[PDB]
């Protein structure tokens, strides 16, 4: 009678499907096997023209929406979690509810990884010592026994410097918003003065 | 949850593939086995969602304006007056009772014209330009927009003529 | 009828066959107005094609205002009374004249159809039920009715006797409501209602009957 | 020592999903407190005021044309706080605490929060010595305490500005002649004027020589929304500042109607649901937290008080009106101005 | 780099982007249409997706033409060519003569001029109507208000308020046609050619008014912003020259209508009895940039029609804090065949005080308020 | 591409969650 | 297997009275719109609905 924790809270009617789905799946173990299970369905609905016809066509009855579904879904390697979950969204009409129940089982998958993202930007490539002197700062600005994934990237208008875009956090260690920072301590003092 | 992660879905990252080789060997059976409940996929024209009371819902119709005369397949004419994103609300001219959810809407192209001209001098038609008058079609007449703005102020002139009423309790 | 076309949309017809036909029906008359003739139109019951504006956008899950009005029906019935026009010299000098009808809610002048109507158009002529029984037949305001052109917009030699017309009107309203306490005195305030009350049984005439 | 001190922030962000009329919608900001003051990118502040589940719904003090889709949201993690203090005398600052007139920015003053709650039970005492107001037909007839509510409606071009200027120069005839204590300093708190009304207001009070005693916040109507929503909270946290000092304030709301116009204008366009005249339910709690905020504090807890003139503009006498009735309902009287007696010579036209 | 429009209803029309959305009230051009059609943004959906509004009909829009962006607010040709000329809300010849002979477009949305640059110096404008000018005296580069029911006789004392005070200036001044009547529009430009502020021929330079006309006709996008067409002209001649020109602007209340028509169609619910919910940013924001600076003056001549003379409504209750010099028009002096119908009580300026005109100016308007309000308060009584 | 009309959620019903609910605890060992 | 035009009747089966519909909106989903000419006490979410 007791489900396994969401490790973080959602919003509702379409991204708590991947807080039920992961409350389901962490309970068969099965966490890695239906992830990316649901990745080849994107791929099923990028490439393939005719499912896809089945997410977005108002003129399918509510039969042929669950027979081309679970005549598709035969055991394959395919989990019945997954079965079982694709024909309930072409039970209700639900399979373009699929891009967004992937990107929250995404975030949700990453939330029990504890594994964050970041993007760091600077003027100048990063070396085997510059970037491993980059995380010992960065390792301050996660909470806890976090791990660190790593996109670094190269835009001109910073003068050296870096800004870790966490998507949820952002600190600016660039100069080229110190000197900016300088300026207006300038001229707040000169005007004062 | 935004947009850039619906850009990296775009990117595939399965790691495997082990249903996408026999999911498209049963994908076309599956459709040709229940091919009788498909109906055609429909883009220049357009077939109806929703239809009531005169406001009828129809998908598609890329091709549409605002203010586009439609015929739907009965010979019902209409106008399409808003153009949402997925559907196109049609305003249908006169009853509506013979539309289902799944009938043709043909689009007509034009901008809704009413025929004008001096033949129509001694006819009684309704807003559409169908003769209810019983003296049959017009003749010597033609059509226009219906839409058109006004004259602008470099087309105007002072009024002169005063327009009798023939009534003292007007003209006086 | 041989000069006379008309755009006939029944109540018993949809909303958009009522929604167009006043809209249709200035489409016949820009052709009288392009080909240098003069052209009369008569919207009738323009407050009931505002109905029929309103029936089609409550359906169509549009946001209503006043009245369950939408938006924009200030625009609808402004071009549509601003494509009736006195053309220049270099298109024929054509003209449209423009007749809208508007009832009032049994006397709502702030009534919200009729301050777009009273405000687009140029003189209006009041028809109260009070001066319909009082035996002025067509029952129009006088005091309440302007217009906008006034003189060169009346027949010349009627126009100089107008304002002989209108003034001793002027007065007549304000004297009228005095008849509380039996005064006539110095033959002035017997004689301003001497003369406007014939002035009103002067002014009546008789259904279709055109002079 | 700039350098000495420079450790970078932390601050957390939230992206925009959809702005609009001065409303951005912003999603983020895992500890954002209902009421906190945030900043975008553009250097344009911002108050976050209702927090939904999926997206934060964030007010904006200022123009709304720099915010694009995408943009970024910092947390200041502070509640919006206006400077107050002595520093502010003679200035003419906006409603979110930053000085238009010119003279530089405002010294000698300290940050407090706009939003505390009213003085309870025990902090008051009997309103028994009286404000003194100028005009005779105020002051003899329906008179006025010191740390009073007193609500000047009328309608318009009538002169409830009037009874509150003459009421704010009768103090600096009176304030030259009376001890430093018991001395009335104003801050007429202008809402909804026009930006060239307050150039005449900040010229009578300085050719009086009352800009000595006054503070003139003026949001104007060209600003947005919630400036002129938030001016008299700050005017009265600028009164709060001249209570616990001890000394005597008078502050004065004018045209508190148009603030109604900014908790209207603001409540409907983040979707909250509507009430009478289309205006918020609460709106009659945001005029009561505004209003009970001014009062006499009792001879334990500072000794001083603080009287507060709001002004209504009717339309053609209708004290029945629903935002008139909201403010006869928690001030305690009315000085009625009509507008149709004031021909009949009788100045003010005090029914 | 460009859009396409994914969705229309009526004079509303949604342009999707994929990427780098455009800023707000910024201009796009549609493609193949008719006429070129100007769509200023008001909001952002949310989904890459900007909503507008719409300058000329959008009876043709098709799901998905190309949209391009201009990147910029609206811009309108000011200079000094553009007297005598006709002018459009999106920088059009309308009167017919060619392009408009002037350089230096300029955005037309701006924000105010700041509280540090005001003028508190105050110049009675003597106009030439003897119930204006003892009365309500209206102010040198001040406000000039009227309002009034549609028939008590507007229009006709903002044309006699031109021959009164727009001729004998000199200068410039510009005529802002925000939703009236085309007669009263085409009427004006005839009657300013035969009064020679407006010429033709080569002496189209000498001339003092250009015309800025967003009549009837037009959706509500254009009727919503010819006002500040007619407005960013004026501040033009304002700070470049400093020369002071007259704005008349007629019908600001058809002004804050047009945002009302689509108010409610960009997804706001409806404030007051039916109005729209942003009308204090909407006039406040228009009203505060027509003043007189430091650099130079503007004299705002504004016309509103009020509904059936009921001033609770706020639409124009609103403007009566935004106007120094009101004068309110009423129709019972115009039943009793007065013209002008100014009403002595209810107009009322701001430069009616004996501590700037004089006590000789104020003592017989005040003796004129006196013998004028026991006069209404007698003749209920008189019968 | 073709992935433009899958972008976001669209359904009926908005108790969705409870009736997908009883389709995913089945396949519960 | 296919809605019925508008303005026509239904004949509900298993109700106490015979109870009449008139189909007038086709809200999509394959459902019809209608007003129950009778009393609707009773009307449970299966039962077979046949049309004239
Ligand atoms: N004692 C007085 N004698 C003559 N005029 C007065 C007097 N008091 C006020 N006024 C008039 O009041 C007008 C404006 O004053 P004030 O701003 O106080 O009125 P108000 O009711 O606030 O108007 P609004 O609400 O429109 O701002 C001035 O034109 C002034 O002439
Ligand atoms: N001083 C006047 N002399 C002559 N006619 C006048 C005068 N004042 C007003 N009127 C009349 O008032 C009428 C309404 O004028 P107008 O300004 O168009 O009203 P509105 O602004 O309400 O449309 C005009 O027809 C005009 O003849
Ligand atoms: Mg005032």
């Amino acid at each position: 009678l007791k489900l396994p924790t969401a490790p973080l809270q959602l919003s509702g009617t379409s991204a708590q499907i991947a807080t039920l789905l992961w409350q389901v799946a962490a309970k068969e173990n099965q966490l890695d096997k239906v992830q990316d299970e649901l990745y080849q369905f994107i791929e099923l609905f990028k490439q393939h023209s005719e499912l896809r016809r089945l997410a977005t066509d108002p003129f399918v009855p509510t039969l042929v929406r669950t027979k081309i579904i679970s005549s598709v879904l035969k055991d394959s390697g395919a989990s019945e979690i997954t079965k079982k979950l694709f024909e309930a969204l072409a039970d209700e009409g639900a399979l373009s509810a699929l891009l967004e129940v992937t990107v929250n089982y995404e975030e949700l998958m990453l939330a029990h990884k504890k594994e964050v993202y970041c993007t760091v930007i600077t003027a100048e490539p990063l070396d085997k010592l510059e970037r491993v002197e980059l995380t010992k700062k960065a390792e301050k600005f996660v909470d806890a026994g976090f791990k660190l994934v790593m996109q670094e990237k190269i835009d001109k208008k910073l003068l050296g410097g870096f800004v870790i875009e966490f998507s949820d956090r952002r600190v600016d260690m660039s100069t080229a918003k110190k000197v900016e920072e300088f300026n207006n301590f300038v001229n707040k003092l000169v005007l004062s003065i | 949850a935004d947009a850039k992660a619906l850009d990296e879905l775009r990117k595939p990252k399965f790691s495997s593939k082990y249903l996408i080789q026999h999911v498209s060997q049963k994908l076309i059976p599956a459709v040709k086995e229940w091919e009788k409940s498909y109906q055609p996929p429909v883009i220049h024209l357009g077939r109806v969602l929703s239809v009531g009371d005169g406001i009828a819902r129809v998908y598609g119709l890329k091709s549409v304006q605002a203010g586009e005369l439609v015929c739907f397949d009965s010979g019902v004419k209409g106008m399409a007056l808003n153009l949402q994103a997925d559907h196109v609300g049609v305003v249908v001219f006169g009853n509506d009772s013979v539309i289902h959810q799944g009938d043709l809407v043909y689009r007509t192209g034009q901008i809704v014209n009413v025929p004008i001209g001096p033949g129509t001098l001694g006819r009684v038609t309704d807003g559409l330009g169908q003769p209810i008058d019983g003296k049959g079609p017009l003749t010597n007449v033609r059509s226009s927009l219906v839409e058109v703005k006004a004259p602008g102020i470099i087309a105007r002139q002072s009024v002169r003529e005063p327009l009798f009423t023939g009534v003292k309790a007007v003209d006086a | 009828m041989r000069y006379t076309i008309m755009v006939s949309a029944t109540a018993s017809d949809a909303a958009p066959l009522q929604f167009l036909a006043p809209y249709s029906g200035c489409a016949m008359a820009e052709y009288f107005r392009d080909t240098g003739k003069h052209g009369l139109i008569i919207y009738d019951d323009l407050s009931k094609q505002s109905v029929a504006y309103r029936q089609m956008s409550l359906l169509l899950r549009r946001p209503p205002g006043r009245e369950a009005f939408p938006g924009d029906v200030f625009y609808l019935h402004s071009r549509l009374l601003e494509r009736a026009a006195k053309l220049s010299k270099e298109l024929g000098g054509g003209s449209l004249t423009a007749f809208p009808v508007i009832e009032t809610q049994a006397g709502d002048v702030s009534a919200y159809i009729a301050t777009n109507v009273i405000s687009i158009t140029d003189g209006q002529i009041f028809l109260e039920t009070e001066l319909f029984y009082k035996g002025i037949r067509p029952a129009l305001n006088v005091g309440l009715s302007v217009s906008r052109v006034g003189s060169a917009a009346q027949f010349p030699g009627m126009k100089q006797v107008a304002g002989t017309l209108k003034l001793e009107l002027a007065q007549y309203r304000e004297v009228a409501a005095f008849a509380q306490f039996g005064s006539d005195l110095d033959a002035a305030t017997q004689y301003v209602l001497e003369r406007g009350a014939r002035l009103t049984e002067m002014l009546k005439q008789k259904q279709f009957a055109p002079i | 020592e700039w350098e000495k001190s420079y450790q970078p922030p932390v601050i957390h962000l939230g992206r925009v999903l959809s702005v609009g009329d001065g409303i951005a919608r912003v999603y983020g900001l895992k500890s954002v407190q209902a009421g906190e003051l945030v900043c975008f990118d553009s250097g344009v502040k911002g108050m976050a005021l209702n927090l939904q589940a999926d997206h934060v719904g964030v007010v904006v003090f200022g123009n709304d044309s720099v915010i694009h889709q995408g943009d970024l949201v910092y947390r200041t993690g502070q509640i919006v706080n206006v400077p107050i203090g002595p520093g502010t005398l003679g200035r003419v600052t906006d409603g979110l605490g930053q000085p238009i007139d010119g003279k530089g920015p405002l010294t000698n003053v300290r940050s407090s929060l706009v939003e505390v709650k009213a003085p309870g039970i025990i902090a008051r005492q009997s309103v028994r010595e009286p404000l003194f107001t100028g005009v005779k037909a105020v002051d003899a007839l329906v008179p006025i305490g010191r740390g009073q509510r007193e609500l000047i409606i009328g309608d318009r071009q009538t002169g409830k500005t009037a009874v509150a200027i003459d009421a704010i120069i009768h103090q600096k005839n009176c304030n030259e002649q009376v001890p430093k204590a018991q001395r009335v300093y104003c801050v007429y708190v202008a809402v909804g004027q026009k930006r060239s009304t307050v150039a005449q207001l900040v010229k009578l009070f300085t050719q009086t020589g009352a800009m000595r005693y006054t503070i003139m916040v003026s949001a104007t109507a060209s600003d947005a929304a919630p400036l002129q929503f938030l001016a008299p909270y700050s005017g009265c946290a600028m009164a709060e500042y001249f209570r616990d000092t001890g000394k005597h304030g008078l502050i004065i709301y004018d045209d508190l109607s148009k603030q109604s116009v900014a908790y209207r204008q603001m409540s409907l366009l983040l979707r909250r649901p509507p009430g009478r005249e289309a205006f918020p339910g609460d709106v009659f709690y945001l005029h009561s937290r505004l209003l009970e905020r001014a009062a006499k504090l009792s001879k334990e807890l500072g000794g001083g008080s603080l009287t507060a003139f709001p002004v209504i503009e009717t339309q053609a006498g209708d004290v029945s009106a629903y935002i008139a009735t909201n403010v006869i309902s928690i001030t305690d009287g009315q000085i009625f101005l009509e507008t149709e007696l004031f021909y009949k010579g009788i100045r003010p036209a005090l029914n | 780099d460009a859009g396409y429009v994914s969705q229309v209803i009526g004079p509303v029309v949604d342009v999707r982007f994929d990427g780098e959305l455009p800023s707000i009230l910024s201009s796009l051009e549609v493609e193949g249409h008719s006429v070129r059609l100007v769509l200023e943004v008001a909001q952002h959906m949310g989904d890459n997706t900007v909503r507008c509004i719409a300058m000329d009909s959008t009876d043709g829009l098709v799901r998905g033409q190309k949209v391009v962006d201009t990147g910029s607010p609206i811009k309108v040709p000011v200079g000094r060519g553009t007297l005598g000329r006709i002018m459009n809300v999106i920088g059009e010849p309308v009167d017919e003569q060619g392009p408009i002979d002037a350089a230096d477009i300029w955005s037309i949305h701006r924000e105010a001029p700041e509280f540090t640059e005001q003028s508190t110096e105050q110049e009675i404008l003597v106009t030439g109507i003897k119930v204006v000018d003892l009365l309500a005296p209206y102010q040198r580069g001040g406000k000039i208000g009227l309002f009034g029911g549609a028939g008590v006789g507007k229009t006709v004392l903002i044309m006699e308020l031109i021959n009164n005070v727009a001729k004998a200036h000199g200068g410039f001044s510009v005529f802002a046609g925000v939703g009236e009547r085309t007669r009263e529009g085409n009427d004006l430009y005839r009657e300013m050619i035969e009064s020679g502020v407006i010429k033709l021929g080569a002496e189209r330079g000498n001339s003092k008014c250009t015309l800025v006309y967003g009549q009837m006709n037009e959706p509500p996008g254009a009727r919503a912003r010819v006002a500040l067409t007619g407005l960013t002209v004026a501040e033009y001649f304002r700070d470049i020259e400093g020369q002071d020109v007259l704005l008349f602007v007629d019908n600001i209340f058809r002004f804050t209508q047009a945002n009302s028509e689509v108010s409610a169609l960009l997804g706001r619910i409806p404030s007051a009895v039916g109005y729209q919910p942003t009308l204090a940013t909407d006039l406040g924001g228009l009203q505060e940039r027509i003043t007189t600076t430091t650099k130079g003056s503007i004299t705002s001549v504004q016309a509103v029609y009020v509904p059936a003379d009921d001033l609770t409504d706020p639409a124009p209750a609103t403007t009566f804090a935004h106007l120094d010099a009101t004068t309110v028009l009423s129709r019972s002096i115009a039943e009793l065949g007065i013209y002008p119908a100014v009403d002595p009580l209810d107009s009322t300026s701001r430069m009616l005080n004996p501590n700037v005109i004089g006590a000789e100016h104020y003592n017989v308007a005040r003796g004129v308020q006196k013998v004028l309000q026991d006069y209404k308060n007698l003749q209920d009584i008189i019968a």
